């Protein structure tokens, strides 16, 4: 359930507005639906009212105003341990090589 | 119609009708979190150079009185502070 | 201070009523919007850092005698903008647009004494002379002009003060 709404947009500054007592800690990540792809925020600072700027950990072109914003409740959390060796990852850990799934058993 | 006190009386009780409320004084919410920086609204008893105590056992250095808030700065991880606390 | 950020919803709240030719209603409906805003608590509540809309609701709230569309949509813009401190200056540029658009206009007459009422009537045909607008004077006292009248209308004024020839003359010599 997204409870957020976009306010601004920046060049890779996004600035997202949140129900009054919900607003995402520091660090935390978010996501939003740019065209058709997830995109992933991280949160910067806390500015007054509710609204909290973030930066995006990608293009942020195709982002619209108003749409909607997802609050995960946590930081960037990236695949560890063993499964990993050998494996090519970006910063959300995801696979950039093609040999599909990280096997991952913790994040 | 004038309600020179008719209207001033007549706020005071909606006011107090809507349950409206002011702080208390040793009291604040935090308005702003950003790189270590804090700033609080309300605590109209801060004084300057005090030890605002925030939740969890951390404190704040109230560096500003500002006309409307306070600015401290947050002594140790400021990461996990929210707005409205 | 806000006189230059009040001026736009001055400006607006004017034409509206002009257009609705309800300015005498929009007059008192802000004179209690203004009065709300020195409130106590509310002006408390109205530094708070609270989200707009949330803030508007709450000033809406404890406002009944405010007509529930317009003064209801001039309170959530200014709400939205965060100026509703800026009320108090909203009315006074409200009046003075009010002034403006009927041609009348008040003069202040500072005297060392009560006139005699039939020097009040050329000192208001006069100021008709000088100004177009129809003139509503206001007299004070002050025994400091010890002699003569001040005529203030504005920021233009007319000096026929004892005290301003005794120095205007000491500062010859």
């Amino acid at each position: 359930m997204a409870t957020g709404k976009i306010v601004q947009v920046i060049g890779a500054v996004v600035d997202v507005e949140f129900p009054q007592d919900a607003v995402p800690r520091v660090y935390d990540a978010l996501e939003v639906q740019n065209g058709n792809e997830r995109l992933v925020l991280e949160v910067q600072q806390q500015l007054g009212g509710g609204i909290v700027r973030t930066i995006a950990m990608g293009s942020s072109d195709g982002l619209r105003r108003g749409l909607d914003v997802k609050d995960l409740e946590h930081p960037i959390e990236v695949p560890v341990g063993k499964a990993t060796l050998g494996r090519i990852m970006n910063v959300l850990g995801e696979p950039v090589d093609m040999k599909g799934e990280i096997g991952e058993e913790e994040r | 119609q004038l309600n020179s006190t008719e209207i001033s009386e007549l706020i005071k009780q909606r006011i107090a009708q809507f349950n409206v409320v002011s702080e208390a004084h040793n009291e604040g919410t935090i308005v702003s979190v950003s790189d270590g920086v804090i700033r609080i609204h309300g605590l109209a008893d801060a004084m300057q150079g005090e030890m605002i105590s925030l939740p969890g056992n951390r404190y704040a250095i109230a560096l500003n009185l500002e006309r409307d808030s306070v600015g401290a700065v947050v002594m140790g991880p400021y990461a996990d502070l929210a707005e409205g606390m | 201070e806000f006189i230059t950020v009040a001026r736009p919803y001055a400006k607006a709240a004017f034409d509206f009523a002009v257009e609705h030719q309800s300015v005498e209603r929009w007059q008192d409906m802000l004179a209690f919007a203004a009065e709300v805003t020195k409130n106590e608590q509310m002006a408390e509540l109205l530094s708070g850092a609270l989200a707009p809309e949330t803030l508007a609701e709450s000033f809406i709230a404890v406002a009944g005698e405010q007509l529930d569309e317009n003064g209801q949509n001039l309170i959530r813009v200014m709400a939205e903008n965060g100026r509703l401190n800026a009320l108090p200056d909203v009315l006074e540029q409200f009046i003075h647009l009010r002034a403006v658009s009927e041609a009348t206009a008040e003069v202040d007459v500072i005297s060392a004494a009560a006139l005699s009422e039939q020097q009040l009537a050329k000192i208001s045909a006069a100021m008709e002379k000088r100004l177009s607008r129809k003139v509503k004077l206001n007299a004070k006292i002050d025994k400091s002009v010890m002699a003569g009248v001040i005529i203030r209308a504005g920021d233009m004024v007319i000096d026929g003060s004892v005290r301003g020839r005794l120095e205007r003359l000491a500062d010859v010599l």
